[PDB]
């Protein structure tokens, strides 16, 4: 159960030295979206944890609302690791934390998080509403 | 609205696997009515020549500027025809405007120049303008009744004036549960940047359903439509294009999964040049011409959505007014434009349209709920009231490309709000 | 004399080959159909920003918006330069009925 | 005959019906008439005793390379 898991994510991650997001981990294994998240917080909790001193990076999402200058907008952005609860303080209302991706050797921008996405969905592009949390009914195959 | 509602529950993901996680449904649709057919050209027969417009537009928006100038000056009233004027006498004329500006291109950034003519023409003669009028708000095209007398050098002394103003406008039935409409413009597939890819990816995976806890899936899952107004495809240079159709291709593939999607040409997409821009045609979209959600309609573009009716450009009358005049606020010039019931006064004169014969399709007969615009360098709002009671909502698209800012629109309060995505940059706060 | 007697040959958009039908492309040259579409209304698009550069230029010429015109003046490079660009855009504007209609017209 | 041929061109050239001379004689009578401006029952009625004849269903100068 936990150690399937465990394990298949120890040697993505620090053996093939890989970048591992959500969604990647949830077409290589098969699992709902929110799962898949739940799953990434466990594993850098448990290793987090154990050890201390891994070499471990981790990136998160923050979502929420905030006022500028008057109006009601509604800030969402991805977050590194130490940037955090600056971020948090700055905003009105919050409705989002999850994480985001975790990596072994330090990324200097937000390139190759949208070049892992884009592959994963090149190959397997009859299902992208298979895990997602919503069903639409209209939208079936038809023309 | 929306960011009050994403929150009003508990939240659940910064916790170990559980047993289930929860899922939702698209709510339904169940009213949708397109009413742009005076757009749809199904003949397209050129060889006429453009005057049988600007007469068809004078006999058409003659009653309304009469009608006016009687409640707006007194009933006693003195309108009369531009030959049977007599020297410095009292009267009211109904006529075109031209305005005979220098530095305009001809055959063979802004262009007022502080020298130029205001002349106001009728089907048989023209006559010159001075007095108390506005030399560079007003533009070439106009309709308008005028207050003034015939003077010794031929020319005309204005006092007064006035424009066509808006249209009558029922009310719409109110609505049980608040649905939203996201409004995008401007995406610039072909170049334009990388944090505007991943600003692309985030705002596809949050109305998909893909991101955020269920706050958020839940709050998505209320948006019942998508359009996106314009200038898909940003282009560097025409003398690339085969190799953006492709990836369009794929975005409006996972869009048209869950939501329903319209989809509107813009100042590059692969139509034609005059203003009702007819359909994209399907030979371009291999794979998502599979679902019947995703539609492909006109450049100008009417519908009924769920009792409240919409009417919108891709933002190619405001910028062409922003050229020959002095106005800066593209919310003013929207608003500006709802005022003299006209959605493109300068057509055809700097801007393209078809050659019409029977009636000219750019004058309001109704008034429209919301009205919107394209690609607006900035986000803005408002809401303006009529003489009668009329309430228009006013929005400017802003543009994606630059800003990464889209607008939701509630369908009960009538409020819109601005959503931004911005995924972090080399940042470095040790420098 | 003899021009009149037309038979009217269609012929493939792509590798020019005579053949029965009224179809556009070629049945060797059909999955390129997207970008031979493509190629061709970049065309359209160029003619009808020239149509009505010229046609309301003589608006500008005469001094009149609201009635017609008629200067058939030989020296201006004016005429017959408004004369042929009808002509391109009737015969371009033909060619792309090849392709079938974007949508419905009667709803 | 010879009569009816002025009676057309002098429908033609009234500027109180439009602009024209760029469409066909009869679609001029009822764009007139949509807006209801005052087409008279009689340039209808020499346009219903003829079959498409290129003299009586033309505007005036539908040669004339203008
Ligand atoms: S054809 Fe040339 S000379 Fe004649 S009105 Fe047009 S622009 Fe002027
Ligand atoms: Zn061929």
């Amino acid at each position: 159960a936990d150690q399937l898991y465990l394990e298949n994510i120890d040697e993505f991650v620090t053996d093939q030295n890989k970048i591992v997001t959500y969604k990647w981990l949830s077409y290589t294994l098969g699992v709902h979206v929110n799962q898949a998240k739940q799953m990434l917080y466990d594993y850098v909790e448990r290793k987090r944890k154990e050890n201390s001193g891994a070499q471990l990076h981790v990136t998160y999402l923050v979502s929420g609302s905030l006022i500028q200058n008057g109006h009601s907008c509604h800030k969402v952005a991805v977050v590194r690791e130490d940037k955090l609860e600056a971020v948090k303080s700055k905003l009105a209302v919050t409705a989002s934390i999850h994480v985001y991706s975790i990596q072994k050797a330090m990324l200097k921008d937000s390139g190759p998080l949208f070049n892992t996405d884009y592959d994963i969905l090149k190959s397997n592009l009859q299902n992208c509403s298979k895990f997602s949390a919503i069903q639409c009914a209209a939208a079936v195959p038809r023309a | 609205m929306f960011s009050e509602q994403a929150a009003q529950r508990a939240h659940t993901l910064l916790s170990p696997p559980s047993a289930n996680n929860a899922t939702f449904a698209r709510v339904p649709v169940a009213t949708y009515t397109n009413s742009s057919q005076p757009f749809r050209l199904g003949e397209r027969s050129f060889s006429r020549q453009y005057a049988h417009i600007y007469a068809t537009r004078l006999i058409q928006m003659r009653p309304f500027l009469e009608n006016r100038a009687q409640q707006h000056w007194g009933s006693g009233v003195g309108v009369k025809k531009l030959c049977e004027l007599q020297p410095e006498e009292k009267c009211c004329v109904v006529g075109t405007l031209f305005k005979a500006m220098p530095l305009q291109p001809s055959i063979l950034s802004k262009y007022i120049h502080p020298d130029d003519e205001l002349v106001l023409e009728d089907e048989l003669q023209r006559i010159k303008l001075k007095g108390t009028i506005d030399v560079s708000k007003l533009v070439t095209g106009t309709v308008l009744a005028v207050f003034g007398s015939v003077r010794d050098d031929g020319k005309f002394l204005v006092e007064d004036y006035c424009f066509a103003d808006l249209a009558p406008q029922k009310p719409a039935p109110p609505l049980d549960t608040d649905r939203f409409v996201l409004l995008v413009s401007g995406l610039g597939l072909g170049g334009g940047g990388g944090e505007s890819l991943l600003g692309t990816q985030l705002l596809v995976d949050v109305v998909t359903g893909q991101l955020g806890d269920e706050g958020e899936q839940c709050s998505a899952a209320h948006v019942s439509r998508v359009i996106l107004a314009g200038n898909l495809l940003s282009h560097s240079t025409q003398s690339a294009s085969v190799e953006a159709v492709k990836m369009l291709d794929e975005i409006l593939l996972q869009l048209s999964a869950s939501v329903p999607v319209d989809v509107m040409p813009g100042e590059f997409d692969p139509t034609n040049y005059t203003l009702p821009q007819q359909p994209l045609h399907p030979c371009m979209f291999p794979l998502a011409t599979a679902y019947s959600t995703l539609q492909l309609v006109t450049n100008p573009y009417q519908a009924t959505i769920d009792g409240v009716r919409f009417l919108g450009t891709s933002g190619q009358n405001v910028s062409d007014i922003f050229r020959y005049s002095s106005m800066e606020d593209h919310l003013e010039i929207l608003e500006w434009t709802l005022r003299v019931r006209h959605i493109s006064p300068t057509a055809p004169d700097t801007l393209g349209c078809y050659p019409f014969y029977k009636t000219d399709p750019f004058i309001f007969p109704e008034c429209p709920h919301v009205y919107f615009c394209g690609n607006t360098p900035s986000f803005g709002s408002k809401i303006i009231r009529g003489p009668e009671d009329q309430t228009v909502l006013l929005v400017t698209v802003p543009d994606f490309s630059a800003t990464q800012t889209a607008c939701l629109v509630n369908l009960r309060s009538l409020a819109c709000q601005p959503i931004s995505f911005s995924g972090f940059g080399a940042e470095d706060d040790d420098l | 004399g003899l021009l009149a007697f037309a038979k009217r040959r269609n012929c493939c958009i792509g590798c020019r080959t005579v053949l029965s039908h009224q179809g556009a492309v070629c049945e060797f040259c059909q999955p390129r159909e997207s970008e031979l579409y493509q190629k061709e209304v970049s065309h359209l698009n160029a003619l009808e920003e020239r149509f009505s550069r010229l046609w309301t230029q003589c608006q500008r010429c005469q001094g009149s918006l609201h009635e017609d015109v008629i200067c058939t003046s030989r020296d201006c490079p004016i005429f017959y330069m408004r004369k042929k660009v009808r002509k391109d855009l009737e015969d371009q504007e033909q060619l792309l009925r090849r392709f079938g209609p974007p949508g419905p017209e009667a709803w | 005959e010879e009569a009816e041929l002025e009676l057309l061109r002098q429908f033609d050239l009234a500027w109180q019906y439009g602009p024209c001379t760029g469409i066909t004689r009869l679609q001029r009578w009822c764009r007139a008439k949509q807006m209801g401006l005052e087409p008279p029952p009689e340039v209808w009625q020499v346009l219903k005793t003829h079959p498409g004849d290129p003299r009586f269903q033309c505007s005036l100068w539908h040669l004339y390379p203008l």
